This record gives C-alpha cells, structure tokens and sequence, in this order.
C-alpha cells in the first residue's frame, strides 16, 4: 500500500542485493520459485502478485558489464525475478566516473529510466528509493549521479535512501577510489535525502572479533549488510506496538540540508557455540549496539558527538525496560550528546522477531537492535578522504584518462572546495558554540 | 562478448603462440581436433571471447599468424595442435627480414601489410563487440619488431578508441641473440611510445633464472620457457573468461596503473613456481603467495626493485579462496615496505579475484607492476646505442633502403627524454 | 447474416489469407476437413454451409502468377476451400503496374467478377468487402485498383475496407515501389471506405523487441498480421456487452472523405516464459497498446496528434477499469487530440478470450486490445515517399517499361500533384487554424 | 507453365551446355538415362519449363544445340549425357566461320539459319506458354558472334512481345585468346544492343582468379572452370522452378534492372565459394554471404567496382533461411557502402528468396549488379579496336565476303556514344 523500489548498482549492489532479496524471501515464508506452502499487506509492500501464485520482486538490476548478471541469472533465483529488469550494457565503466557517468552511461540510462517508470506507475502508493550501491566503482557512481538526477528531475519530492559502501582508509582495492569518491560525493550531496554509510574493514573487523570466523568470505559481509536492511524496513512491513516510518527517520535523524550522513549498527552479533552461554536481554543487547567496537564505520565515535539516534527492536520487548536502558544510556558519560539537542532519541518497535537463514553465519535470536546514528565522527573520514585526493591530485594523476573521457579543470576544483566547505560546517555545527 | 584479437608477429609470435593456445585448450576442455569434450558448463558460457562458434560445434580460434618467412608456419601446420587454426589466418611472406628495420618496415612489409589488414577487418567484422587487441612480438628480431610497429600503426588510426596490450620481449642485457641489438629497439621503441597503451617488457635470460634456481631445472628448453611465459599470459585476461568476487578486465588493468601516456611499460610476475618434487613440502596458502611475489628473485624481467620504487601495482588472485587476508597481507606488504613505494600515490593496489584455479593447482596469483626499475633497462640500451652509433657502425646498409640518418636522431632524442620524465618523477616531490 | 466477403490478391493477400482462415477455423473449432468434435450464428457471416457437415469459406483468391497459389492447393488447407473460387492466370505482371492494370488485368478481371456476384447473390444480408493487398508488386496494385472499380459500380454504397501492406522507408525489397505506390493510392484514394495501414519494417521491432524472437519468418510475422484483422470482425461473430459493426469504424475513424487512414495496432505482445511474470491487467494493456513502440506502422505518433481512436477489447472485462483507464490517458501527455474533437474514443467490448494456434509465438491471454488511431503520423509517411517518387521523375528512370505498356506521361504528373493536394490537405486540417 | 527456351551457339554453348544440363538434371533428380529417379514430388510440379514430358516417364530438353562444325556435336553425342537429348535438336554445319564475322553472318550462316528456324517454331508450339529465350554464345569467335546476332534479329522480329537474355562471354583484358578480338566485338555489340532485352556480361580469366584464389585448384580446367558458370546460371532460372518465399522471374530482373533500353549490360556474382579442405572451418551463416558477395575482387567480371558505382543491385537467394537478416543487412550494405550508390535512385535493391538450397550446400546466393564499371570493359575494346582499324589490318579479309569500309563506321560510332551516354549519367546530377 505504501511502495518502495530497490535500484541495484554495480557488482557490489548486485551482489548485496541477491543476499537481502533472499532474506526477503525466507521473512515472508515464500519459495525461491515463487509459489509458498501477521502474515497473509505486508508482502505487498515489495512483492507485488501476478495472475497466477507467484510473486514477483519490484527490484530494478542494473550493470554495465554482463558477467555478474549472467551470475544472478544462473543462480538459484532464476525463477523469481521477472527476466525484464535485468538491464545490462556490454562493458563495464572500468572505474572511471567519467565514463559512467557521460560517454556510455547515458546510453541505457533512458531503458533503466522506463523500467522506472514502468514500475511506479504499476504501483499505487509508492513511499521512495533505496539505492545499493558502492563508491569505488566507476560504473556505481556514475550511475548513481545519473540516476540521482534523472529521478530527481521526475519525480519531485519522495524518500531516496542510500546504502553506500565507504572507501575503507586502511584496506584499499583502487587506485582512482580518491576521485570516484570526491566526484560521487560533490555531485550526490544535494540529491539525497539520507545516505547511509558502510565499510568494509568495519565488518571485517566484526565478523573476526564478535562471530569469531577465520574465514570470511563477501557472503557473510553481504548477509550482514542485508540483516541491517531487514531491520530497518521491517517497520514498514509488519506491526508493532510503535511503528515508524521512512519519513520518520529522515525527520528525526537529519537536522540539516548537507547533514545527512548516518551510520548503521546490528545488534546481537553472536556466534553459535557461544549463544548457549548468554542471557541477550533488552538492557545488555542495547549496550552492545551502543559500544563503541561494533559499529559498521571505522570511526570510533569516541573522537565526535553523537547528534541523532534511531534505534528498532523487534521481537518481543517490554518498552519499560527499554525506556530504563535509554535513559541510563544518557546518563551514562561516554556517550556525550550535543547541547542544542536535549531530546536525541528516536525508538520504534516491532512484534516480528527476526529470522535466520539457513547455513548462516548468526544464531537464532528472539531480540534484534538496529541503530542508526548521525554523529560527528564522519568528519574525520571525510578529511582524510579529502586529504588522500588531494595528495594524489596536487600532481594531475590520471586527469588524462579523466579528461579524455569528456571532463575539465572546474569540476575537480568545485568538488574539492564543495567538500571542504562540507567538512567545515560538518565540524562547525558539531562542536559545541556558546550561545 | 567482448572479444579481443590475437596478432603473433616474428618467430617468437608462433613458438609463444603453439604454447599458448596449448593452454587455453585446455582450460576450456577443448581436444586438439577441435571438438568440446569438457563436462562444465561453466567455462561455455563465455567462450567466444577467444574461440568461435563454427558449424557442427567446432571451435577454431581467432588468431592471426603472421612470418616474413615459411620455416615457422610449416612447423605449426604439420604438428600437433594445427587441425584446429584455420589455413585462411596462416599469413606468411617468401624470406625473412634479415633483421632489418628497414626491411621490415619499409621495404618489403608495404605488401604484406595489407593482407594481414583484410584478415583482421574480416574478423572484426565477425565479432560481435570488439573490445581489445593482444599483441606478442619480439623486440630484437626484423619480422616481429619491424611490421608488428607497422601493422600497430595501421590498426590504431582504424581504430582509435580501442585498446591493445604488447607482449613485447625485451632484448636481454647480459646476453645478446643478435648484433645488432639496440638499432631495432630504439627505432621500435620511439614509434611504439606513441601508438600504444599498456606494454609488458619481459625478459629472455631473466627467465632462465626462475627455472634452474626455482623450479630447479637443468636444461630449460624453449618448450619449458616459454610455458611460463603462457601462465602470466593466461592469467591476464583470465578475469573476463570466468566469474570472480571482484573481477576485472583489460580496460580495467589500463586506467589503474596508467598515470601518464608516455609511463605505460610494465613489470610481470607469476606465484607460485614450485617444482615436482618439492611441492609436497609446502603449504599452498594465501600468505606465502604474495611473499613470492613481491621479492626481487621471481621476476619476470631483469630488474633489481631495490634500486627503485613501485609506481602502481596490480594482482591477479585466482582459484577458491578468501578475501579477508587478500588485503590484510597486502597492507602488511605495504606497512613492511613502506619504503618501496611512491609517496604521492597513496594505496597504490589494485587486487581482482576470479574463482576458476589453474589447471594442476588449488589457487595462484599474478603480479603486474609499473615500476622505476624499468629506468635503468632502457639505459642500458641507450648507452649500448649510443656507442655504436657514434662510430656508424652497421648502418652503410640501413640507409640503403628508404630510412637515412636522421632518423636516428629523433629517436636518441626521445629515448633519453623518455627516460628523464621516466626517472625525473621518481625523485619528484 | 449479414455477410461480408474477402478478396485476397497476390502473394502477399494469399500468404496473409493462408494463416487468416487458419486463425478463424481455430475461432470457430472448424476441423481443415470440414467437421466438428457462442455455440449452437458464428460462422454464419464467413463460412457458407453446404449440403453436407462441411463448411466451406467466402475467400476469392485471384492471382497472375500460378506459383503461390499451388502450394494453397497442395498445402494442409486443400479440402477446406472451394476449389472454384482460387483463380490464376498464367503470368504474373513482375512489380509492373502498367502490366497488372491495362495489358494482363483486363484479360482475367472478367473471371474473379464473375464469381463476385456469383457470391454476392448467394449471401442475404451482404455487408461489405475486405480486400488483401500489398503496394509494391504488380499484381497487388494494378490489378486491385481494378477491382475498386468493378465493386464500386456493382454495388454503389457497401463497406470496401482494405488491409494494405504499406512500403517500409529504409526497408526495400523493390526497386520501383515510388512508382508502384502513387500510382496505387491516387486511383484508389476515391474507392475506400478506410484503408488500414500495416509496414513491413515495423513487424521486425515488434517481433525482435516485445516477443524476443530471433528468427522471424513470414509465418511467424504473417501470424502477427492475422490478430487484428479477427478483431476487427471479432463483434459481428461474436456477442458481446457493447457491439460494433463495421459501419461503426467507418463512421467514428472518417472525420473528412479524404482522411481515412488509420493504422492498426494489437496488445498484448509477449513471450511464452514472461508469461508467468506479468499480471496482465485491463489497466496496463491499455498503455501497453497505447505506447508508440507498440504500434505496427513505423511512425512515432509523438510527432503528430491523433485524429481519433477505436479501441475492441474483449474476454473477462468489466466496462469500468475501460472507462477508467481510457480516461486517465487524456491526463497523460503523450496524447495529444485535436481542439474541435472533444470526445475522440470510441469502445468496443466482446465476451469471446482470444485463442492461440497451437505452435505460434503468442501466449494464451485472456484479454485483448486492438486500436486503430487516424493520426497525423502518417502525414509523414506520404511526405517521405513522395520525396523518393518525386527523384526519380527528375530524370524519367524506368519510365520507358511503364509508358509502352499502355500509359501516358501525363497520367503521371496527376498522381504527383494528388498526393500533393492530399498531404496539403491532411497537414491542414491537422495544423489548427485562426477562427 | 512459362516454358523456357535454350538456344547454344559456337563451341563455349555447347560446352557450357554440357554442364548446365548437369546441374539441372541433379536438381529434379533425372537419370542420365533419361528417367526419374527421384524421391520428392515437390520437383514435378514444375518440370515442364525445362524439361518435356515424354511417352513413357521419359523427359527431354528444351534445348537447341548449333555449331557451324560437327567436332563438338561429336564429343557431346559420343560421350555420356547425349542419350537424353532428342537427334533432331544435334544441328551442326559442315565447316567453322573461321573466327570470321562475314562467314557467320552473310556466307555460311544464311543457309543454316533457316534449318535452326524450324525447330525454333516446332518447338515453341509444343510449348504451353513460352516465357523467353535463354540463349549461350561467345563474343570472340566467329560462330558464335556472329550467328548468334543473326539469330536474335530472326527470333526478335517473329515474337516481339518476348524476353530473351544472353550470357555472352566478354573477351579477356589480359590474354586474347584470338589475334582478331576486336572486330568482332564491336560488330556484335551494335546489332546486340538495338535487338536484346538483358546480357549478362562474364569474362574468362576473371574466372580464372575465383579459382586460383578460393578454390585454391593449382590447374583449373575447362571441366571446373565452366561449373561456376552453370551455378550462375542455375541461380538466376531457379526462382520460378521452385518455390520461395519472396518469388522472382525473369520479368521481373529486366523491369527492376533497365532503366533505360540501352543500357542492359550487368555483372554477375556468385556466393559462397569455399574449398572442400577449408569449408569445415567457416560458420555458412548469412552475415557471411552478402560481404564475400559484394567484395569488389569476388565478380565474374574482370572490373573492379571501385572506380565506378552501382546503378542497380540484385540478390536472389536460395535454401532454407530466415527472412530477416538478409532484410536488415542490405540495409548494412548500403549504408557502410553509402558512397558507391547513384543518388537519384535510393533503394536501388532487389531482394527475392527461394526455398531449396542447392546440391551440398546449407544455403547460397546470387548477385546481378548494373553497375557503371562496365565503362571501363567498352572502353578498353574500343580503344584496341580503333587503333587496327587506323592501319586497316585484317580488313581486306573481311570486305571480301559481303561487308564494307562504312560499316565500320556505325560500329565505331556506336560504341562511343553508347559508352558516353554510359558515362555522362553516373555524373549527371
Ligand atoms: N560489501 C561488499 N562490497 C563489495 C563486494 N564486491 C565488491 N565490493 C566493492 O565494490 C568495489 C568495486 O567496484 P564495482 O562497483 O564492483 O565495480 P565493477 O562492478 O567491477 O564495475 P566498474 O566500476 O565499471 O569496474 C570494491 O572496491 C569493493 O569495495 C561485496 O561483495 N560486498
Ligand atoms: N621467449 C622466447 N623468445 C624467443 C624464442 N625464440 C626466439 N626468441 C627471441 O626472438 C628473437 C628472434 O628474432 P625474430 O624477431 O624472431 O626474427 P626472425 O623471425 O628470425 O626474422 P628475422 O628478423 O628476419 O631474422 C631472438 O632474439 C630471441 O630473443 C623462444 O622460443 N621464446
Ligand atoms: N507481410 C508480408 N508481406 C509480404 C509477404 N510476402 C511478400 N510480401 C510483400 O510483398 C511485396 C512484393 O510485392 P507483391 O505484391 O507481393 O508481388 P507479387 O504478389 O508476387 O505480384 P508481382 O508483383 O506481379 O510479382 C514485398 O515488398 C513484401 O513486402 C509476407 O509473407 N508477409
Ligand atoms: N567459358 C569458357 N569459354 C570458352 C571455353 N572454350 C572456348 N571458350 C571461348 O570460346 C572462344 C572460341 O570461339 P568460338 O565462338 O567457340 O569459335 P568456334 O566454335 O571454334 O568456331 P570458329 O569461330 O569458326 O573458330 C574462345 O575465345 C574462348 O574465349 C570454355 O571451355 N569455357
Ligand atoms: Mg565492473
Ligand atoms: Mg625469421
Ligand atoms: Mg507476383
Ligand atoms: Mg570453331
């Protein structure tokens, strides 16, 4: 009744798309072939039903390179999505935002544009965007600034949500990833309501200390990432004692115009030998989704100040108790808020609770906490983002390929000084002024 | 989709050329006859990005074969593994170039040139989407050195927005196949520069290192060499003939470690290189790969690192295997040697994986790297050239046929201005 | 009852006619011999009973050539027809209009007349003439502008609606279509009721794109052709909530005597495994009909505006989602009437679901909408084959195999100046005017 | 139904002849004894239009054989494949013209050509309805030139409202096969062009290149070099024997291809050609047929189209195969090949297809181009011709049987105003 559509970018969205589509699909109780054996809308919400008993995703698959398509195609989910959205190019962008975003990409952004349209109008009460895409990608962001503007020029005011994937500052796969973030960046910071952030060292480093796995294959990061999805959209499809919705969290997390960069956090991530011998209660869950090692940024939040907070729990929950954790969690000292912020807390809940897969790397829970917070600590990985591209700038590396692929001098200069203008508010408006 | 042509130029072209397509017969599980006898489905789904689809499930290559003289072609055709190639791509002229620059690319290849250029039309045209072209030659030879630059000349301007690769076999220092050396390099090299992308400068002596001190080996024939030379070709392009986590392709490869368009010759490497019988020994694990990798003993080209610093950096992993410690060991190899790499690059890798392990092994990686080192092998030649040249040695017949002197004096111009960008940037701040 | 004969000339009437009547023994559960396994009439107004259980058609098959009409004689559908009824000549008229209607028309226009009223004489009822021919060829066009006079003056006021094969612009399997084609239209202007306009080159999109097929073959593409010509005459052998006859049209789509030609147009179009991924709904197969990369004439209608619609759906539809469908498309502006036609739809609805021959390249569908737009897209179509015709009169090529074959010079120059006058005209009173 | 006429004149008839009835008895699957020996009945529906239903389930040709000497009467009546053509048809003379026009047209040729008449009217009223004429001959020699003119007037002035089309063989540019070429060209060709609906101009060392290079046969002879010829010949006559999905007749190519009566002079081409040895290793799919068909090296006529440009193009092609490809692909044709296109025709194209693939063969095609390179071919004839005539070599040899000195005249003078009006159109605006 309220309908949101997923845009999957790159290989990086595909990838983390086949993982959330398949939690889907175990949380509604449906088969990978479309047919099944609180709950019947809810499935309505994504999955919207043909003549027949099949249900069908309202998800769009873009690339550019065929491969991980042809993938998706030969996989186990071959039956489920409708042939028609698998958009494909014949070669990748090849991590270059300047041909992602100007020599092919406007090539097939008119067919992915139709199926949009296409699918919205199939709809009735469509709610928004969610957009998974990466940075680092040339294909990823150049389709995301094309897309950003193409639905913003369509449609005028509706909820676009990003689930990005930030550029680690240790851990390193590209070498053009300082330009592709800054360009990304500078062309997306005023086309989006609220852009959420993850790392992949951040997860790394939590699926080796928290689950304790020596191997760590993309698959359990990629069913991680789409836990976080769940939760975050189990709001809208199912009941709770208090609900809470898209609008709700662009409202209560982000004050500001440019200010609107959150963080995502899980909670419980436990092992399987290891859920034997603990008690996961409301206070003591809340407390780890609150400490500092298991949030999915590499930014310890102890260096910034929390300036926003969302927390959903599902499963069963007593909002006593979770009132008693909230308020000794500001009481607490660690954790500081900002002065102009007296009331810095946003909670929802929900009757469902959450489900695993099966072969998962996770335990069965009957208590989840997803957090989301705009804090300040982002500041810092903006910086040295800046500082890496700037470095590798203030020499003119690979501007040849750049400026060859149909770009000039003005762009580079307006996005360095766009991002540095936002990292000085950033800052400004975080730290704390008299008066 | 995405295909890229395959053009063998001198004698190393076909020798390098039998051994290659040895090895992608058998990665596709293809028999010498021509017919598919694999069992996977898997490595059909891409396989006309080397092969094509001929009638009655045959599979003939799209390779170009190409000899100033008869007395290689014949040894392809009547031997083994030539019932596949098809007669129409065996090209080859009626006498050799004589290693001669002049007969190789003004004289005699004016004809030859342009029947090599309807083949190569003929198969663009049969491809569905042209992505590149691969080129293998030789530096020191006429043949291969003198047409191979023209027929780079004549396929850029046709077309200009495709790439190529060269595996181009640099001449080797301590040793010298042929006298006259360094008058084809210079000339080759000072028309490549220009009309070329992304270059692979091997090494023929340097090889024989790996395999009497590595792989312990005490009569290393061109059989046994050149195989080697087949594993860092096929693993290259590999990513784009099998699915991987974090592929890659070869426009992938150009814009990472492509600073600048005259700073494109690269470094090659291959991991692991274990004997028969020492391989019982050793653990094949993520970890050691790149400690074989990045030491100065397993490289491809005679080029001491340690003189030098790493401008970018490319590895290639292959088989089943886990990503985590793929970065984890890469930043230690960063961390460790930090002091190996350039300053005003930061994170100067760039890592793909595929998922298909070469044939015989549970998993192997390849390493390309565009590095400073190379600043001291053009000089080598440079001052090899330059002596020769002084005293006008061996050249009353160069002029003979069309080319004059002051042909060589552009080309010394640029060699060592190549080489002072090449090597004023290293020390840049 | 009322009745209604079919007139079906050259190779492409009869290869069109050949899978025609395959299409309405299917309807009608008509066995190729004659026997039988809404009902009992249906097949009344096209299959004449005879004595015996057999029923056999009211086609005239007429030709110059005796080739194409051998394999209708030696093909499955050898029993059905009458043997009578299939004339040939001896040779054919080698894309000459010339030939086709002065020299060779003459010596046979005397034979297919004779079993005119001979057919005309044994219905009742007799409502009009459906006529099968192409532009091109000789046989196709000179010989049938023959016949439009013959009808004419036999029978003064009936229906003469022609299913024409309009030439492709880049296409071209002639050399003299830009003579074959004024010719045809300036004789033939003056003795049409309304000539529905089908290309060649359109099929290809339609038969690529929207079905994915590969290999279209004339059976495959003539299969395509067939559809709308059963929905064109799907009311009078069927009942429906709301009938049309074909006087209908021909008085809602002929606002001017000149402007009468429409182009036909069929949904839905897919695939046999898209089948079970679309819910195929009232609501989406009125745009999916309505979308210019569905309609069979390759002409955009987004340059012109649409004189007036039609629309014949049928099967399971209830007249409201019709009435609402049909009216949020004058909401959306990819439509665009004219300012003196207020009201420019008109609706028809059956109770019969469209039927698949087995082996084709549709789908079993249980709905179907099938529109005929006069647009003033087809100006263009005129303006762009009279620019071709008007080169070659420049310097007379070809001329010289016209003219020794009973014309003259000055016949030609008629032909040019109508089409003139008729793009002038149609251009005109597309265009708005003052007052 | 639309019965076909054969008439063969001089020696090349014959022996094109004796091939072509070859072909078309593998093609309805006749015995060389002279009964149906065949399995499908799809070839009986129409066997009348080159064939004669005869007593007994025996079938006869419609075809004349005429030759002012007996030699090649004996060879083909001696030998196999003589056993099916009716005596009566066999006429043959008592000596050659000699490679005399006089001798063939005035002396020898008018007491044959009442005898060749007879049969010609017998025949054609054994006939249900007479289509045309095909009629073989040689523009070289001298009964074939000649007669085979005189002939034609003969024939045109009894049935005016007929087709007719010759497949004169054009004299070589490279060898003359005899010292007097010219005179007898440029005499046939006048009393060709005023009285012949369509030609088909071939050559015969151009022929010789197809073979050399495709075929790759070291010694190509007559009994394989006039195969092709018979494949051509086939091709165009197939249409209407056999049913297609897009028919043609030979009504047809004349309208579509004449645009004015003078200029009827063509270029055949045929396609694909390929080697017993090489066809396993080319896909026969028909993206392939139509460039190996329009390449200007693959013709039948020794002038390369580069230099000229195409007025009219024609494609008949055969066997089972999709409709669309070969409808875009034209579309391919034209507009990569845009610049080689007279501009006050667009669509200059002519596309049908039958339904039977020819003997050993998935499918083929056949191309008919008016092109304006013919040009060239009169050109060449014309100035040979002018430059004996100046001399009057050879001329008191043929005045002294009938001609005269202003006979030439004419000939010569419409001859260059033939080639000027062929000229001035192709840059006429
Ligand atoms: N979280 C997560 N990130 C991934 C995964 N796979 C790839 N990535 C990220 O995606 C980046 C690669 O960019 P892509 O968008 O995949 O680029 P591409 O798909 O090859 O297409 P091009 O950009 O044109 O080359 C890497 O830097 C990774 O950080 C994955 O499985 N999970
Ligand atoms: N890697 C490798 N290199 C080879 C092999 N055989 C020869 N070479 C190199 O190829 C060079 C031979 O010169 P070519 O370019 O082949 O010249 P050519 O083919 O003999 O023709 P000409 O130049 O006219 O003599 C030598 O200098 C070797 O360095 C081989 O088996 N493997
Ligand atoms: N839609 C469709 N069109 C066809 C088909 N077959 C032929 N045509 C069209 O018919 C045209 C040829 O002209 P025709 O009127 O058929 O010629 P003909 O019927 O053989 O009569 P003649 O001109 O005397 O030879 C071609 O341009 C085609 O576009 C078919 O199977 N389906
Ligand atoms: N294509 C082809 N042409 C041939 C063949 N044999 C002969 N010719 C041509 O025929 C010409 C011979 O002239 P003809 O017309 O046959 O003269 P003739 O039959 O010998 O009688 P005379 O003119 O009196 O000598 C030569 O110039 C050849 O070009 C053949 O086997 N194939
Ligand atoms: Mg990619
Ligand atoms: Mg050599
Ligand atoms: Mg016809
Ligand atoms: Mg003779």
């Amino acid at each position: 009744m309220r309908e949101c559509i997923s845009i999957h970018v790159g290989q990086a969205g595909v990838q983390i798309g086949n993982a959330c589509w398949e939690l889907y699909c175990l949380e509604h109780g449906i088969q990978p072939d479309g047919q099944m054996p609180h709950h019947h809308d809810s499935f309505n919400t994504f999955f919207s039903e043909t003549g027949a008993g099949k249900h069908v995703p309202r998800a769009v698959f873009v690339d550019l390179e065929p491969t991980v398509i042809d993938e998706v195609r030969t996989g186990t989910y071959r039956q489920l999505f409708h042939p028609e959205q698998l958009i494909t190019g014949k070669e990748d962008a090849a991590n270059n935002y300047a041909r992602g975003h100007y020599t092919i990409g406007k090539e097939i952004i008119d067919l992915v544009l139709d199926r949009i349209r296409k699918l919205a109008d199939q709809c009735t009460g469509l709610q928004g965007f969610l957009v998974f895409h990466s940075f680092g990608g040339g294909t990823g962001s150049g389709f995301t600034s094309l897309l950003m503007e193409r639905l913003s020029v369509d449609y005028g005011k509706k909820s676009k949500l990003e689930f990005s994937i930030y550029p680690a500052p240790q851990v390193s796969t590209a070498v053009v990833e300082p330009y592709n973030s800054i360009l990304t960046t500078h062309t997306t910071l005023e086309h989006s309501d609220c852009a959420f952030m993850v790392d992949n060292e951040a997860i790394y480093d939590i699926c080796r200390r928290n689950l304790d796995i020596e191997r760590p294959t993309y698959t359990n990061l990629n069913r991680l990432i789409s836990q976080i999805v769940s939760s975050i959209t189990a709001s809208l499809r199912f009941d709770g004692a208090l609900n809470v919705d898209l609008t709700n969290f662009q409202t209560n997390l982000v004050p500001y115009p440019r200010i609107h960069f959150p963080l995502a956090t899980y909670a419980p991530v436990i092992s399987a030998e290891k859920a034997y011998h603990e008690q996961l209660s409301v206070a003591e869950i809340t407390n780890a989704c609150f400490e500092p090692a298991n949030q999915m940024v590499k930014c310890d939040p102890r260096h910034g100040k929390y300036m926003a907070c969302c927390l959903l729990y599902r499963g069963d929950v007593v909002p006593k108790d979770v009132n008693a954790a909230i308020a000794t969690i500001k009481t607490k000292r660690s954790i500081q808020f900002v002065d102009w912020c007296p009331t810095g807390f946003k909670v929802g809940i929900n009757y469902q609770p959450p489900t695993v897969v099966p072969g998962g790397d996770l335990a069965k829970v009957q208590r989840a906490v997803c957090m989301l917070s705009n804090t300040t600590a982002i500041a810092e990985a903006w910086a040295r983002l800046d500082h890496k591209f700037d470095l590798m700038y203030a020499k003119r590396a690979f501007v040849h390929w750049y400026v060859g692929e149909g770009m000039e001098e003005g762009e580079f200069s307006e996005a360095r000084e766009d991002m540095a203008a936002l990292e000085k508010d950033y800052e400004e408006v975080g730290v704390d002024s008299v008066e | 989709m995405r295909e890229i042509v395959h053009i063998q130029a001198g004698q190393c072209g076909n020798q390098i050329g039998a051994k290659f397509w040895e090895v992608i017969s058998d990665e596709h599980g293809i028999d010498p006859s021509g017919n598919y006898v694999g069992d996977s489905d898997l490595q059909l789904e891409r396989i006309s990005v080397y092969y094509n689809e001929a009638s009655s499930h045959k599979y003939v290559p799209r390779a170009i074969l190409v000899d100033l003289e008869p007395g290689t072609m014949d040894s392809v055709r009547s031997g083994a593994f030539g019932h596949l190639f098809r007669p129409d791509n065996f090209i080859f002229g009626q006498s050799g170039a004589g290693n001669n620059w002049a007969k190789g690319h003004y004289t005699e290849g004016a004809e030859l040139v342009d029947s090599v250029l309807d083949v190569v039309r003929k198969e663009c045209e049969n491809c569905d989407c042209l992505q590149g072209f691969q080129l293998t030659h030789s530096l020191g030879g006429g043949t291969g050195s003198g047409m191979g630059t023209l027929l780079i000349s004549k396929v850029r301007e046709e077309y200009p927005d495709r790439i190529m690769n060269t595996f181009s076999v640099v001449p080797s220092p301590k040793v010298s196949d042929t006298v006259v050396e360094p008058y084809n390099a210079t000339l080759s090299i000072h028309q490549l520069v220009e009309n070329t992308d992304e270059t692979y400068c091997i090494d023929n002596e340097a090889l024989y290192d790996i395999c009497f001190r590595t792989l312990k080996l005490a009569t290393p024939t061109y059989g046994d060499l050149n195989h080697l030379v087949s594993a860092t070709m096929s693993g290259v392009t590999t990513s784009l003939r099998f699915p991987g986590q974090l592929n890659a392709d070869l426009r992938k490869l150009a814009v990472n470690m492509v600073p600048f368009p005259r700073l494109h010759f690269f470094m090659p490497g291959f991991a692991p290189l274990t004997a028969r019988g020492s391989q019982q020994y050793r653990a094949l694990t993520v970890p050691e790969l790149t400690q074989q990798m990045f030491d100065a003993k397993n490289m491809m080209a005679a080029c001491d690192p340690r003189h030098g610093r790493y401008l970018t950096v490319a590895t290639v992993f292959r088989g089943r295997m886990s990503m985590k410690e793929v970065d984890e060991q890469m930043l230690a190899i960063q961390s460790k040697n930090s002091s190996y790499f350039v300053e005003w690059i930061p994170n100067n890798v760039k890592v793909a994986v595929c998922d298909i392990p070469p044939r015989g092994l549970k998993m192997s990686s390849t390493f390309i790297g565009n590095s400073t080192a190379i600043q001291e092998l053009f000089k080598r030649i440079s001052e090899q050239f330059t002596a020769m040249f002084r005293r006008k040695a061996f050249l009353h017949w160069y002029t003979g046929e069309g080319m004059d002197e002051m042909e060589f004096t552009e080309a010394e111009s640029n060699m060592n201005d190549l080489v002072s960008e090449y090597q004023q940037y290293q020390d840049a701040t």
